[PDB]
RNA sequence: AAUUUUCUUU
RNA sequence: GUGAAGAGUUUCUUUACUUAAUCAAUGAAGCGGAAUUGGGAUUUAUUUCCCAUAUUCUAGCGUUAAAGUUUCUUCGCGAACUGAUCCGCGUUGA
RNA sequence: GGAUAGUCGGGGGCAUUCGUAUUCAAUUGUCAGAGGUGAAAUUCUUGGAUUUAUUGAAGACGAACUACUGCGAAAGCAUUUGCCAAGGAUGUUUUCAUUAAUCAAGAACGAAAGUUAGGGGAUCGAAGACGAUCAGAUACCGUCGUAGUCUUAACCAUAAACUAUGCCGACUAGGGAUCGGGCAAUGUUUCUCGACUUGCUCGGCACCUUACGAGAAAUCAAAGUCUUUGGGUUCC
């Protein structure tokens, strides 16, 4: 029996090119020794991480972004995109009495083979001058809404891929159109993606990584 | 930009609360202590001074290592159980902050759900 | 709009032909715009009556049901398995 | 006349054999002599032949099914025809 | 936690 | 039989090979490797890192070769190549 | 009664979509307790328990939004979309013209639990097994746990099935919220409509004050219009 930080070495993390840092963090991986390879043992791990962290601005601080680390360099592990969702904090602030949520959900593909299974959530807003509390929308409405999201969606992600996935959803111009198609309809507010999953990948990507990478 | 980041899950359940520091990511962790091994009453493992001392514990032997700052993330029991974190979490946080180790981005990740199974107790309920 | 209240009108006024044997006739003379065939037909003879109809620059529409279905659809208690309109009336099947 | 308060066609097997063996054979004979339709004819005219084979009379589709030991179509069959019916569709897609 | 019982009347 | 790791001048463990030996299938009927071929990223790109398939049909037929440069000499249902790429230490698989 | 127009509905059925949580399975990281409880105790854990991380499967359920709010004859109905049939209110110088109300006998639905066959059985959990409390615990407490909890095809047919308050119709006091519809605004706002504000009206869910009135009272806009006793009709 012996020290166990002694078969214990330390990696830096890559986060991808979309996003405005470089390093994320250290990483803890064993002693790579025969019968086990240290690059076979770190290509399942997850790492999450804040989205005001990788863009150095507290405007995105509830938003929170999950990678995959998938490819090693240098002693330098390389992580690629695997999904974002937001804080419970945020979303239980969020979350109100006497009002309407709507939440719908749309799987989307890119250029290449990648699906995505995006969610949205927004929430009924006053006027700034209506005197009553409810501040409720119909079924017929809350149907309407989610056809409105849908169409969005569709013609927002027709054709990005995830590298303009990744550049459209920091801004949130989801919401924002959202917002601007929903004003024949209630008003609604707080119109933002929630959670992003994503449910096929690439063949690793194992030239398109040293594609994008190689840059400072 | 010499500060190195971990993660340290706070399990903070009514009956005892742990104590677990890992890397940044999740696998490959260097410290796990709870309150069963800091006091050995069978009755304090929820208790505030028990959990500070499992926090600084913990606090002393990532410090062995030489990692800096931690990204908090408290849970409680979560499912279909109380939800509520217990009085070891906040005696914890003030542990870690005492103990001179830096903390930041404090989230609560107790596990939530939507509506699942039926919870024990009978309809009547647990009639202690 | 549906179909089957196309059919029911072209039914009141137009004309329609019933069966199989009828219905190459029909092809075959030329006084053809329309055939539907229902799901449940034969393989073969719906390869046939489709060259028929390419053969005479008749429109086909496989629509989805039984025989059973397309002789309900059509007004009859008896099973059909061709339709032939051959004049449309005051609809737009064609 | 009703000819037959509940046995029905068990009524060939008198009084033996017990009441509940009798219905369950009841309800497995009335499955099994029963005229079903044929899925390209149309015509009810689907009859059962040595437990799994189902023939349709006419003169055309005299096809011979491979069904159930007395119903045409099982329903564990029919829950793994539409489970393989969407794998397929999964991977062509 | 744990706490059962108070004969028939004046 | 042949080799690679761990270990207190030596062989204990697991972990690789097939020709010993064992099993299965078959009319021992297509096993393995090479050259173009178009995507593919190394990149003011070079097969350098990657492997790709012709028959979905409806209860029909599918055999005894056609076509091609060129050889008698073009009496020929003539002889060869090709159509059917080349090669081989293994009939195939476990 | 029927038709028509814009709507409305957590009303019904079918197909379809999504969500975390629970349990389990495989794999990776350090080690000594983990569960649970007033206290414990049973049980399993240096053979790796618990936790952390990845992937997957099973079944159940649709948290927050969720309300003195909606729908249905009631029992009941809460994830997305599509389809089908149907429904109330509203608008109407549309149609028929008494077609109406309440019912014996007879029928449809009828929570949960319970039964017969098929599938599925994650969680909880009758019976039961142990372990603590007590003088005795056979129970309340902890863990496990069969039927059951899910569903299909046949059954039955009752609950404090409640608003402990039958159905239809007329009249009766002041006000403010809420749902659905309609009317009006030389009203507000956002790149012809929506949202918000005000007033009026119809139909519901209710609320506050009061008692001309009722009751034995608690209380009741009906349980009032009953010794000043009679609108109609069932059950008891
Ligand atoms: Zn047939």
């Amino acid at each position: 029996v012996v020290d166990p930080f002694s078969r214990k070495e330390w990696y830096d993390i890559k986060a991808p090119a979309f996003f405005e840092v470089k390093n994320v963090g250290k990483t803890l991986v064993n002693r790579t020794a025969g019968l086990k390879n240290a690059n076979d043992s770190l290509k399942g791990r997850i790492l999450e991480v804040s989205l005001a962290d990788l863009q150095k601005d507290e405007e995105h601080a509830f938003r929170k972004v999950k990678l995959r680390v998938e490819d090693i360099q240098g002693k330098s592990c390389l992580t690629s995109f695997n999904g974002l969702s937001i804080t419970s904090d945020k979303l239980r602030s969020l979350v109100r009495k006497w009002q309407t949520t709507i939440e719908a959900d749309q799987t989307i593909k890119t250029t290449d083979g990648y699906l995505c299974r995006v969610f949205v959530i927004g929430f009924t807003r006053r006027r700034a001058n209506q005197v009553k509390k409810t501040t409720y929308a119909q079924s017929s409405q809350i149907r309407a809404i989610r056809q409105k999201m849908f169409q969005v969606i569709q013609n927002q992600t027709s054709s990005c891929s995830m590298r303009e996935l990744v550049q459209k959803l920091i801004p949130e111009v989801i919401g924002r159109e959202i917002e601007r198609a929903t004003g024949s309809i209630f008003p609604l507010q707080n119109v933002l993606v929630r959670k992003v999953k994503i449910l096929k990948a690439p063949k690793h990507d194992a030239q398109k990584l040293l594609e994008l990478h190689g840059e400072s | 930009g010499e500060l190195v980041f971990g993660v340290a899950h706070i399990f903070a359940s009514f009956n005892d609360t742990f104590v677990h520091i890992t890397d940044l990511t999740g696998k490959e962790t260097i410290v796990r202590v709870t309150g069963g091994m800091k006091v050995k009453t069978d009755r304090d493992e929820s208790s505030p001074y028990a959990a500070m001392l499992a926090a600084q514990d913990a606090a002393a032997k990532c410090k062995e290592v030489g990692i800096t700052a931690l990204h908090i993330k408290i849970r409680a029991t979560g499912g279909t159980a109380t939800k509520t974190p217990g009085p070891g979490a906040q005696a914890a946080l003030r542990a870690l902050a005492r103990a001179g180790m830096r903390i930041g981005r404090i989230e609560d990740v107790t596990p939530i759900p939507t509506d699942s199974t039926r919870r024990k107790g009978g309809r009547r309920g647990r009639r202690l | 709009d549906t179909i089957n209240a196309k059919l029911a009108l072209t039914m009141k006024s137009g004309k329609y032909v019933l069966g199989y044997k009828s219905t190459l006739k029909t092809l075959r003379s030329g006084k053809a715009k329309l055939i539907l065939i229902a799901g449940n037909c034969p393989p073969l003879r719906k390869s046939e009556l489709e060259y028929y109809a390419m053969l005479s620059k008749a429109n086909v529409h496989h629509y989805a049901g039984t025989n059973i279905d397309l002789g309900t659809a059509c007004g009859k208690l008896f099973r059909v398995g061709v339709l032939a309109i051959t004049d449309a009336g005051d609809s737009d099947i064609l | 006349t009703k000819r037959t308060k509940k046995v029905g066609v068990t009524g060939k097997y008198g009084v033996r054999y017990g009441a509940s063996l009798r219905r369950d054979v009841r309800k497995i004979e009335v499955q099994q002599h029963s005229r079903y339709q044929c899925p390209f004819c149309g015509r009810n005219t689907v009859k059962r032949t040595a437990a799994g084979i189902w023939c349709c009379n006419g003169k055309g589709c005299k096809k011979v099914l491979a069904g159930g030991a007395w119903t045409v179509t099982t329903a564990a069959a029919t829950s793994a025809r539409s489970t393989i019916r969407r794998l397929r569709e999964m991977v062509e897609v």
